[PDB]
Parts: C-alpha cells; structure tokens; sequence
C-alpha cells in the first residue's frame, strides 16, 4: 500500500570488501594505515609493540609467542562455537529488525 | 497538528545538534586544550594540536597532524643474539641496511649503532622466533680499554 | 492526540536520558576503572582517580 523499500548504496558484497581491506591493513600494516600509508611489519612484532602499548614489556610475547597465539588461534575457534550454537548472540541486530 | 508537527521534527533536530555540540565541545576540550592518543578522533595522521575558528552556528576545527611519508624497506628482527643473551630494543625497533643492523624509532627513520644503552636483555638465543645475530656494542668497553 | 503528544515527548527524552546514560556508563569505565589521559573527561586539571 505505497510501502517500498530501497537498496543501500555499499551491498553486503561491499561491505564485506571493506571489512576485508580493514582486517588485511591490520594484520600486515598495525594501525600505520590508520595514521598513513600502510607501513608493512610482521605480525609478531605488530602484537609486541601492542604488549608495549599495554605495559607489558615486548620480550614477554616474544618469549611466549607460541602460548599467546595459540590462545588467540583458540579464542577465535570458540567465536565461531558461540555464534554457531546461540543466535540470540545477534540479539541486537535481530532486534532492530524486529 | 501543523504545529505540533513542527515542534516535534524540531526536538527530534535539536537532539542532532545538541549530540553534534557535545562532540563539538569534546573536540575543543580534548584536541585543542590537549593533544589526543584517539585514533582519527582530532583529524587522520597523528594528533599534534587543533585550531578552532568560529562560525555562522558551528565550529572548526584545524587539526594539525603529523603524516608519515617516504618509507624505505628494510629487514627486521624481534631481537639480536650476542654473547648467549637475547637483546630488545628499550624503544623503536631493529633494522638492516642489507649488511649492517641499527635500532631505529618506529614513526621516523634515525639509525643508531646497536648498544647496551639502547637495548635490553631477556633470557637467551635458544627461545625467540627468528632472533637474528649480530654484535652488540657495550659503551664502557673502550673506556677501559683506552 | 494529547497522550500521543506525551509518549512522543517522553520517547524523545529517554533518548536524552540514554545518551546520559551511555556518557555516565563511558565514565564509569574511564574514569573510575581507569585513569583517563582524555583532557577535561574526568574534571579539570589531570585526571588521578
Ligand atoms: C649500511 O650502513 C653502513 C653504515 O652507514 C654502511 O657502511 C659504511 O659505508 C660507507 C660507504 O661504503 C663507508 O665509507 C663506511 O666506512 C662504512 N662504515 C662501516 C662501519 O663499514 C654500509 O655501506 C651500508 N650498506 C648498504 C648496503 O647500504
Ligand atoms: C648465531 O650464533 C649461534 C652460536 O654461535 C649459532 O648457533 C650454533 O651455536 C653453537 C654454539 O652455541 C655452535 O656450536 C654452532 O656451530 C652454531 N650453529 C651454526 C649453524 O652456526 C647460530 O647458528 C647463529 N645464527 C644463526 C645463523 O642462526
Ligand atoms: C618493498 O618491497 C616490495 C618487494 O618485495 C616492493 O613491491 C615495494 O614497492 C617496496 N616498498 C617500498 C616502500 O620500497
Ligand atoms: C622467516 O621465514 C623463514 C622461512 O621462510 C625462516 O627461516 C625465518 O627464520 C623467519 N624469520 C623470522 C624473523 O621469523
């Protein structure tokens, strides 16, 4: 009854390219992309300068390089557990489509 | 009704406004009585200070940012093995000119000679992944020797 | 029309109220739970506690 509804502008094709081009700036680059060009550095001492930027002192990931990325890898690994198995982790998504 | 529709987009644009002069009012307190660490917060680069200029109902803001440019390639190491010990740099990070290895600050390129005095030691050869050997040079040493 | 005119006016400011809300919940967290180096966040003069 004179209801429409139009398209956004960006499609969900779009949109995931940006999130991929956000994430592939992160991991190869740190937040250099953010300030300039992406300045390339490799991950492991990306995440030790992040340790540095949190007090931590960067020879504790170097140190333990294999344990903290193998928390990370398992960390991402129960993402995917939790989204699988309960919806209603969307909720706030769902809701506003409600 | 032609008034109350009135008044009611008004409060609903006055609550757009009023969200835009708290950021407004935020921004004047924190990038220019202050310098901000907020990543594209006070403009894109990093923060170095704003200017605010008034007018007609708004504010600007000329964010003044330091912007990186003419990067050189180099290779890189986490830390440099030396007499068994592992070193890390205290600040910036190692670099190599293909043949020779300096420890540099991250944001622009200034290469030091690799010392005791620019870096420091945590354990061993034996743990890091892909720790890379080179001499580290010890400031006292010649002020003994000589 | 005069109840429409209130649950209008009150959906308006709860959404004053929240944004209030969503401030004194960013407070909570920067400037109790934390130590905020954001200028003039958590009162004037350099944040302690
Ligand atoms: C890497 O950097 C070092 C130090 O800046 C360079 O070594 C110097 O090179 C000049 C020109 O050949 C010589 O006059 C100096 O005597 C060298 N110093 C030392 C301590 O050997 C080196 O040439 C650079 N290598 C590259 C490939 O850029
Ligand atoms: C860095 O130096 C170490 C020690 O000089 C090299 O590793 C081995 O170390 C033992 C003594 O701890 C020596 O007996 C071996 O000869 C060394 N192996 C080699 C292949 O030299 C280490 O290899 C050097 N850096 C490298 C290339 O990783
Ligand atoms: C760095 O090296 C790669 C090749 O390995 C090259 O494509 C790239 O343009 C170089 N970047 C700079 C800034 O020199
Ligand atoms: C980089 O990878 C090579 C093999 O591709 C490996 O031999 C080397 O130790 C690695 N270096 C670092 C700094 O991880």
């Amino acid at each position: 009854n004179g209801l429409t509804v139009l398209p956004p502008l960006l499609t969900d094709e779009m949109i995931a390219q940006y999130t991929s081009a956000l994430l592939a700036g992160t991991i190869t680059s740190g937040w250099t992309f953010g300030a300039g060009a992406a300045l390339q550095i490799p991950f492991a001492m990306q995440m030790a300068y992040r340790f540095n930027g949190i007090g931590v002192t960067q020879n504790v990931l170097y140190e333990n390089q294999k344990l903290i990325a193998n928390q990370f890898n398992s960390a991402i690994g129960k993402i995917q557990d939790s989204l699988s198995s309960t919806a209603s982790a969307l909720g706030k998504l769902q809701d506003v489509v409600n | 009704q032609s008034l109350q529709t009135y008044v009611t987009q008004q409060l609903i644009r006055a609550a757009e406004i009023r969200a835009s002069a708290n950021l407004a009012a935020t921004k004047m307190s924190e990038c220019v009585l202050g310098q901000s660490k907020r990543v594209d917060f006070c403009g894109k680069g990093y923060h170095l200070m704003s200017f605010p200029q008034s007018a007609p109902h708004g504010v600007v803001f000329l964010h003044v940012t330091y912007v990186p440019a003419q990067e050189k390639n180099f290779t890189t190491a986490p830390a440099i093995c030396h007499d068994g010990k592992a070193h890390f740099p205290r600040e910036g990070v190692f670099v190599s000119n293909g043949t020779h290895w300096f420890v540099t600050q991250r944001n622009f390129y200034e290469p030091q000679i690799i010392t005791t005095d620019n870096t420091f030691v945590s354990g061993n050869c034996d743990v890091v992944i892909g720790i890379v050997n080179n001499t580290v040079y010890d400031p006292l040493q010649p002020e003994l020797d000589s």
